[PDB]
C-alpha cells in the first residue's frame, strides 16, 4: 500500500533520529564552551551544601591567581550517594579580555597525578571531557549524524565565519535548549552591563 | 492499527506541546538589552566628555 | 533613553558662565535665538 | 483519509511555524552578538 509509506514519512518527519526529520532541519550558527563532567562520590547533596568552595577548591587546584575563574552549568542527581556537576573555567587576559579555557587543556590539567590526587581528595571519582586552526579541526569532518552535503552548505551560507561556526541544532526542544541558553546569556548581558555602569557612576561620582 | 493511531497521534501531539512550551517561552529580556546598551555607552561618552 | 552627555555639556556651560576668580575668565552671558541667529550671520 | 489529511496539513502547518520561529531565535541570537 501507498499508504502505510505516508504514514511512515510521517511518523519519520516528526522524530530526532534525522530522516528527512519532520523537515525540522534548522540550522543556526554558534560563534567560536570548556565544559568538564565530574561525578563526586557525594551525595548531589554534599554539594550545593557547600557549592563556594566546592570551585574554589577547584579554583586553587588551578593556582588561585585573578586572568582564572570557574563556573558551574548543572548540578543533576545521580544516585542516592552520588553527582555530577558540569564547569568551565574563563581566563582572563593581561586586557582585560575573557575567554573559557578549553576544555581539552582544561582536561589535561585535571588528569594530572597530583590534581588528580588533589581533586580525589575533594571527593572526584571521574572526569569526562566533551570534545585558529582547531576551527577548521572540528567543523569539517560532520557532527551528530547531520548529513555531510548540507553541513558543507551551512558552512558557505555562513553569514560571519569567525564570528561564528556551524553548529548543529536538533527539531522544537532544541529551539528550547537555545532559548535557554539566550536567557543565560541575557542576564550575564545585563549583568557586565551593569558592571560597566557602576565603574562609570564611581567615576562621575 | 488501531493501538496504533492512539500512539502516533500521541507523540505528534507530544511533540506539539513542546512546540507550544517554545510558544510559551517568547522575548522581551532580549529587546531590553541594545537599549541599555546603546543607553550605557552614552553615559561613557559624558564621562569622557567629563 | 539614560543618556549623560548633555547633561555633560549644559554642565559644563552651566558651570562656564559662574564666576570666578581665574584672572581673566569672567562669566559669560548667553544670547539666544533672536540674537544669536544674527550673532551666529556677523 | 479523513485522518492522514489531517496529518499533512497540521505537519506542514505547524512546519511553517518552526521555520518562523527558529528564525527568531536566530536573529534574537543576532541581536545578542
Amino acid at each position: 500500500t501507498l499508504l502505510g509509506d505516508e504514514r511512515d514519512a510521517i511518523l519519520a518527519k516528526w522524530n530526532q533520529l534525522q530522516a528527512f526529520w519532520g523537515t525540522g532541519k534548522g540550522y543556526f550558527n554558534n560563534n567560536i564552551d570548556g565544559l568538564v563532567v565530574l561525578v563526586f562520590n557525594k551525595k548531589e547533596t554534599e554539594i550545593r551544601s557547600q557549592q563556594q568552595q566546592l570551585v574554589e577548591s577547584l579554583h586553587k587546584v588551578l593556582g588561585g591567581n585573578q586572568t582564572l575563574t570557574v563556573n558551574v552549568e548543572g548540578t543533576k542527581t545521580l544516585p542516592d550517594d552520588q553527582t555530577e556537576v558540569v564547569i568551565y573555567v574563563v581566563e582572563r587576559s593581561p586586557n582585560g579580555t575573557s575567554r573559557r579555557v578549553p576544555a581539552t587543556t582544561l582536561y589535561a590539567h585535571f588528569e594530572q597525578a597530583n590534581i588528580k590526587t588533589q581533586l580525589q581528595q575533594l571527593g572526584v571519582t571521574l572526569s569526562m571531557t566533551r570534545t585558529p586552526a582547531q576551527i577548521k579541526q572540528l567543523l569539517q569532518n560532520p557532527p551528530a549524524g547531520v548529513d555531510p552535503i548540507i553541513w558543507e552548505q551551512a558552512k558557505v551560507d555562513n553569514p560571519d565565519s569567525e564570528k561564528l561556526i556551524p553548529v548543529p541544532m536538533v527539531g522544537f526542544k532544541e529551539l528550547l535548549r537555545r532559548l535557554k541558553v539566550q536567557d543565560q546569556m541575557t542576564k550575564q548581558h545585563q549583568t557586565r552591563l551593569d558592571i560597566i555602569s557602576e565603574d562609570i557612576s564611581e567615576l562621575q561620582k | 492499527i488501531c493501538q496504533d493511531v492512539e500512539n502516533l497521534q500521541k507523540f505528534v501531539k507530544e511533540q506539539k506541546q513542546v512546540q507550544e512550551e517554545i510558544s510559551r517561552m517568547s522575548s522581551k529580556a532580549m529587546l531590553k538589552v541594545q537599549e541599555d546598551i546603546k543607553a550605557l555607552k552614552q553615559l561613557l561618552s559624558l564621562a569622557a566628555n567629563g | 533613553m539614560d543618556t549623560e552627555g548633555f547633561g555633560e555639556l549644559l554642565q559644563q556651560a552651566e558651570q562656564l558662565a559662574a564666576e570666578t576668580e581665574g584672572i581673566s575668565e569672567l562669566p559669560h552671558v548667553e544670547r539666544n535665538l533672536q540674537e544669536i541667529q544674527q550673532a551666529g550671520e556677523r | 483519509e479523513s485522518l492522514i489529511n489531517k496529518w499533512s496539513l497540521e505537519l506542514e502547518d505547524q512546519e511553517r511555524h518552526f521555520l518562523q520561529q527558529a528564525t527568531q531565535v536566530n536573529a534574537w541570537d543576532r541581536t545578542l552578538i
